[PDB]
């Protein structure tokens, strides 16, 4: 079977300089001023939003249809729960002073 | 920079033998830093362009503009032994 | 005869460790290539023969169309072995593979060895002949492992392809035991017969 | 020639297995070594309570084994020299088998130009380990094996069989040391890599389920009983005597019970004197599992100690004592505190798989769903200079 590996992008330098000028939009690979950096929370939220709901789906879709177990998707997601942070802690009381001083 | 030598211009000779209009494009990659300076396109001009002034009948039916990368180097090959006309980029919106 | 391009399915299975020609089956079927490969040139010397494996886990191709006879055997000393006939399977990439030549002139035929039973159905292989005649691609079923303990319902499809054609179609025996597998299909007719329109 | 070895073997053998000798004459003349292959795999399934098959198997390994898949050639062996049970002979014929192998590999690869005969010398080394720990040279074994691991690994187009016959010999050396959690992975790896090919029998698979089920009972990391119950194995044999309490033990553990599990304990003392000084140990077991679940599954990650107190049935005095072991041995990351009374744990090592486990999870990921859904309308809305 099939081993995902993860993907960033890369050229050498001698590539580069034509792919930057040639592009003639705001690019997802520089960006500009804190307009453009508002975009980009929004943005990057969005993303957690629709991934958040495939996980849920794939949930379902074991207990209804009943699709063969993987202990590799439900053992990593296992993880994710204990690695949650919870309210009411000293340490979210730690963020506010910071939040104060910035 | 683009320019021409004499070792070329043999070369770029039988291209244009053979497709009758065809280019050269030139690629100086070190005095290249915006990937799209010195890279020029470069033409065979005719021995009867010259003396009878047939030479500039491609500043005419185009945009009429030539940018220069190097000012020394194009303009020493642009009587000499070329015409050099400006290059544009392209692409479809997949592409992009 | 003239213009033939030949797609040479060659099985390699459990019944083909076998050693009724010598050495093995598998040593018998390297000697029948060479005979075959030649022939064609002596009729044609722009003939070429392709060569595909219904044998494996998956058919697939072992060598394309070449001119050359030492790149066809090149490419069969690696083969499998653990597998059986899939006979559905083997001439839908023949035709595939009969598709990619040089001209389009040559002959389509599919010439298949059998050394073991199919591993499909009746089902699958009374579609296939409908499939076949439309393009004119001959089938022509070297046997000789499918006879030796077993029986055949391939008869059908042969009379069913068989019309005017580019290659007739018809049915070659060999017997299984002794007999020396490689004169026996260089004897028979495989390119003694020929279409007609 | 062969007529003498099948035609003795006749009165030593049984009146039903007579057919099989004259059908091993028939395929011979048919010329015909596909269905000989078949036949001899078959004879030992009616037939291992004596060694006729022995004594048949060594015509045909000087004969056709090279115009036989020599996998097949391991596979009928094995089950001869396994059971025989004097080891000296059983190491003298495995040796001898070998060198003929090595030379015949040399000028066959070419000479049939479409097979391989490599493949068969890497199973005769997995075979001489197994019967060096029968006889209880444990040491020479695990050596042979070592060297044997090197060139399995540096290969990836070797068959599914020698995998099979590597995993089933380094199981058996666990076995023979008692080691619980290297017996109960290792086994698991023999049970994937299962062929619907005989090379199994219906004995194996009733005693590799007694010997899981026990290493799995005293294991110090296994929490895999779910896993465990799920799986075939030991799924169709819980009907026997033997395998009735050891299912209904395996069962108790899954689902944190007690009441169940305990009058199980009193049994099986009486009954079993090898889980007759593992008392101590088992009863510290299911409360260490128990003691995970109840914080995990709850979306309160931290907890009073009062809580586990009743529910595994000890006094806070041991709570602390099993928290402290679990960290020890890297099951949980976490804190103690006898100050605020609370352990809060922060890791977790995977849990069981059941449906219910799979709800809980997917009713978690619910509450949180709904935050990123608001706060996306919120965050889009406001701002009027995105890009302005």
């Amino acid at each position: 079977t099939f081993l995902h590996l993860p993907c960033t992008i890369e050229a050498e330098e001698a590539e580069e300089i034509g792919v930057e000028h040639l592009l003639r939009d705001v690019r997802d690979q520089a960006a500009g001023g804190l307009s453009i950096r508002l975009t980009n929370q929004l943005k990057s939220l969005k993303g957690l939003q629709s991934k958040l709901k495939d996980v849920v789906e794939y949930l379902d879709k074991v207990i209804n249809k009943e699709l063969p177990i993987n202990h590799t998707i439900l053992g990593k997601l296992q993880d994710v729960f204990n690695l949650l942070p919870n309210l009411g802690t000293p340490d979210d009381d730690e963020i506010d002073v910071e939040n104060h001083d910035r | 920079g683009c320019w021409l030598s004499s070792v070329d211009v043999n070369t770029q000779k039988s291209f244009e033998q053979l497709n009758s209009r065809a280019v050269a494009v030139v690629v100086d990659p070190i005095q290249s830093v915006k990937g799209k300076v010195v890279i020029d396109a470069f033409r065979l001009i005719d021995t009867g362009a010259l003396i009878n002034n047939l030479e500039p009948r491609q500043t005419t039916s185009n945009t009429g503009l030539l940018n220069k990368a190097n000012i020394q180097a194009l303009i020493h090959g642009l009587n000499r032994h070329y015409y050099s006309l400006n290059i544009d980029y392209h692409k479809t919106a997949k592409e992009t | 005869m003239v213009l033939e391009a030949t797609v040479l399915v060659i099985d390699n299975s459990e019944y083909s460790r076998n050693g009724d020609f010598p050495r093995t089956r598998f040593e018998a079927q390297i000697d029948s290539v060479e005979f075959i490969f030649q022939a064609k040139r002596n009729s044609n010397p722009e003939n070429t023969v392709g060569l595909i494996s219904g044998a494996g886990a998956n058919p697939r191709v072992l060598s394309t169309f070449t001119a050359e006879f030492g790149k066809i055997l090149a490419g069969l000393h690696d083969t499998q072995i653990e597998g059986k006939l899939h006979m559905a399977t083997a001439l839908q990439i023949a035709q595939l593979t009969l598709k990619h030549r040089q001209n389009k002139v040559q002959h389509q035929r599919i010439v298949a060895f059998v050394c073991s039973p199919i591993s499909d159905s009746r089902d699958e292989l009374i579609r296939l002949a409908k499939t076949l005649k439309k393009n004119n691609v001959a089938v022509d079923i070297i046997n000789f492992g499918e006879i030796e303990q077993n029986t055949e319902l391939l008869d059908e499809f042969i009379a069913a392809v068989n019309n005017p054609q580019e290659e007739t179609s018809h049915l070659l025996t060999v017997t299984p035991g002794p007999r020396l597998l490689y004169e026996n299909i260089a004897s028979s007719p495989i390119i003694l017969e020929e279409g007609s329109s | 020639e062969i007529d003498t070895i099948l035609s003795t073997l006749r009165m030593e053998a049984d009146p039903s297995l007579h057919p099989l000798f004259e059908q091993f004459e028939k395929f011979y003349e048919e010329k015909l070594w596909f269905q000989l292959s078949e036949s001899l795999t078959k004879f030992f399934d009616d037939a291992k309570s004596t060694p006729l098959r022995l004594r048949l198997y060594d015509n045909f390994v000087s004969k056709f084994y090279d115009k036989i898949n020599q996998l097949s050639v391991v596979k009928y062996l094995l089950a001869s020299l396994k059971d025989s049970k004097d080891f000296d002979e059983s190491l003298k014929y495995l040796d001898d088998l070998k060198a003929q192998f090595q030379e015949l590999d040399s000028k066959k690869q070419r000479n049939n130009g479409s097979k391989d005969h490599g493949d068969g010398i890497l199973l005769i080394d997995s075979e001489i380990a197994r019967t060096y720990l029968l006889k209880n040279d444990l040491v020479k074994a695990r050596d042979l094996l070592d060297d044997l691991e090197k060139t399995l690994d540096k290969k990836d187009s070797i068959p599914l069989r020698i995998t099979n016959s590597f995993y089933s010999t380094n199981s058996q050396y666990f076995k023979f040391k008692n080691d619980f959690n290297s017996f109960y992975y290792t086994s698991l790896l023999y049970l994937s890599t299962l062929e619907p090919s005989t090379s199994i029998t219906l004995a194996e698979r009733q005693q590799l389920a007694y010997d899981l089920s026990i290493s799995a009972l005293l294991g110090d990391k296994i929490y895999n009983f779910g896993e465990l119950l799920h799986h075939p194995i030991m799924e169709t044999i819980v009907n026997d005597s033997n395998y009735d309490w050891l299912f209904q033990l395996l069962n108790a553990l899954t689902v944190g019970d007690f009441d169940k599990f305990d009058s199980l304990i009193k049994v099986q003392i009486s009954k079993i004197p090898i889980l007759a000084q593992h008392e101590s140990f088992l009863r510290q077991k299911i409360c260490l599992m128990t003691l995970i679940e109840t914080v995990f599954v709850k979306n309160i990650r931290m907890l009073s100690f009062e809580d586990i107190s009743k529910a595994t049935h000890l006094p806070k005095d041991n709570v602390e004592h099993l928290v402290m072991r679990a960290i020890s041995l890297g099951l949980l990351k976490g804190s103690i505190d006898q100050v605020n009374e609370l352990v809060t744990i922060s890791w977790v090592q995977p849990r069981i798989i059941s449906g219910d486990q799979i709800t809980k999870m997917k009713d978690r990921l619910v509450e949180w769903n709904d935050q990123v859904e608001k706060l996306g309308k919120k965050m889009e809305a406001r701002g009027q200079s995105i890009w302005v």
